[PDB]
This record gives C-alpha cells, structure tokens and sequence, in this order.
C-alpha cells in the first residue's frame, strides 16, 4: 500500500526519463497540466543498457507481461518494454495529429491565403515589416 | 535518390541537437 | 603521425565496443575512448529511433559500400565540424558496422546450411530412415 506509492513513483520517473531522453522532455511537466534518488537513476542506466543491448520487440499488455515472467533483468526489461510501448505511441499519435493539422494549414493557406500574399509583396515584404 | 545525402543530413540535424547541449 | 595512428585505435575501439554492446563477443586515452562510448550512446540513445536499417536505406550494394559512406559522411559535415557531428560519424560507422556483421553471420549461415542440409539428404537421410530415424538417435542419447 505505502511501498506501492514508491513502485508509482518508480515507474512515473522511468517513463518520464525515457520521453524526454526521446525528444519528449514536457512529459517531466505533463502530469501537473491537469534512497529514491539511488533506485530511480540505477533503474534509468539499467533501462539504457537493456535497449542498447536489444534492438526490437517486433490491458492486453498484461498478457504480453505474462510472458515476459521471475529476476531482476526481467524487471528491467518489464519497464524497458513500458517506455518502448509509450514512446512509439507518442510517435504515432503525434505524426498523424501534426500531420493533419499541417495539411489543413497548408491546404488552407494555398487555397485562401496565397493569392493575397503574392499580390501584397510576397513573404519578402512580411520580413521587410518585421 | 542520394538518399546518402539525405540520410547524412538527417545525422546532421541530430549531431547539432547534441552539440548544443554537449 | 602518431595521433593518426591513435585515431585508429579510437575508432576500432568505438567499432569493438558497439559490436560487443550489440552481442558479438571478440589527458589518457581510456578516458577519451569512455567518453567516446558514452557520447555515442547517448546518440544512439536519443534518435537511432528515426532510422531503421542504414544499409537498407542507403541501398547498399556490394560495390558501393564505400561511397555510401563517403556520401554520408561527406553530407554530415557539408557546412563545418563540431563535436556532435564527429559523435554522429563514429556513431554513423558503428552503426554500419554492426549491421554488416549481422547480415554477414545470416548470409554465412544460409550458405553452411545449405551444404550441410544438402548432404544430409544426399547422404545421410538414407541410413537415418534404415535405422529408426532421429527418434532412435535420440534413445540413444540421453
């Protein structure tokens, strides 16, 4: 009960190191939009050696687990597993909602914008005003 | 095509991200 | 001269290093060589993500391996040079490196087995079916 609030903030502390060290820092500051210290960075170098290590993998997630299990390299390849399985879903996620945004601002600023933009001095005389 | 310069292009957006942070 | 014979040792360390790491066994130096390592596991650790296989996506054929790489490098430091760009160049071989090493031991495999696999058919299969198949030889041993 006590000692899984320390397991929570194990595991918040991986998956947050592991963001930011993958171009995801706001992760650190995501939780807050809406010794410890010896555990959490020992568990972050064993997380690092375990990935450079292997390359790929190729609540149904507990199942994937299940077959994972009982020692300490296992645990360490159970929260390397985790930051893999956020960090491609962070990726997937955020090439298609940019993407899709990008193409409305694009198809948009084409099919509207340009014409104006050519005929007032082009992105030239926006630079020359800023 | 010259997708070695494309590649070590990619390595050199990357290599200047690090180089900022040393 | 003796700094580029120390170059050497530094990048068939990098290269020895990345391949062990990866799971083929077999003032000072040492520090510039652990900082080395580290700085291209970081690297390595921060965007190898973007790439999936270099060989593949630089279309490396046999006979040019050599000017991939050149090309590559060439790009990399197309406009200057600083220390996150050398990282990525020992970063970039060791990568290439490493994955050629791999394709190699498949390529190795496929051919040795193929030999063997053909002279246990040509050969063999024969006398392992008179004399009761694997199933005997495995009462045999154990």
């Amino acid at each position: 009960s006590h000692m899984s609030q320390s397991n929570r903030e194990l595991v918040v502390d991986f998956l947050s190191y592991k963001l930011s060290q993958k171009g995801y820092s706001w992760s650190q500051f995501s939780d807050v939009e809406e010794p410890m210290a010896a555990v959490k960075q020992a568990l972050r170098e064993a997380g690092d050696e375990f990935e450079l290590r292997y390359r790929r993998a190729f609540q149904s997630f507990e199942q994937v687990v299940n077959e994972l299990f009982v020692n300490w390299g296992r645990i360490v390849a159970f929260f390397s597993f985790g930051g893999a399985l956020c960090v491609e879903s962070v990726d997937k996620e955020m090439q298609v909602l940019v993407s899709r945004i990008a193409a409305w601002m694009a198809t948009y600023l084409n099919d509207h914008l340009e014409p104006w933009i050519q005929e007032n001095g082009g992105w030239d005389t926006f630079v020359e005003l800023y | 095509e010259q997708w070695a310069r494309e590649i070590g292009a990619q390595l050199r957006r990357m290599a200047d991200d690090l180089n900022a942070q040393y």
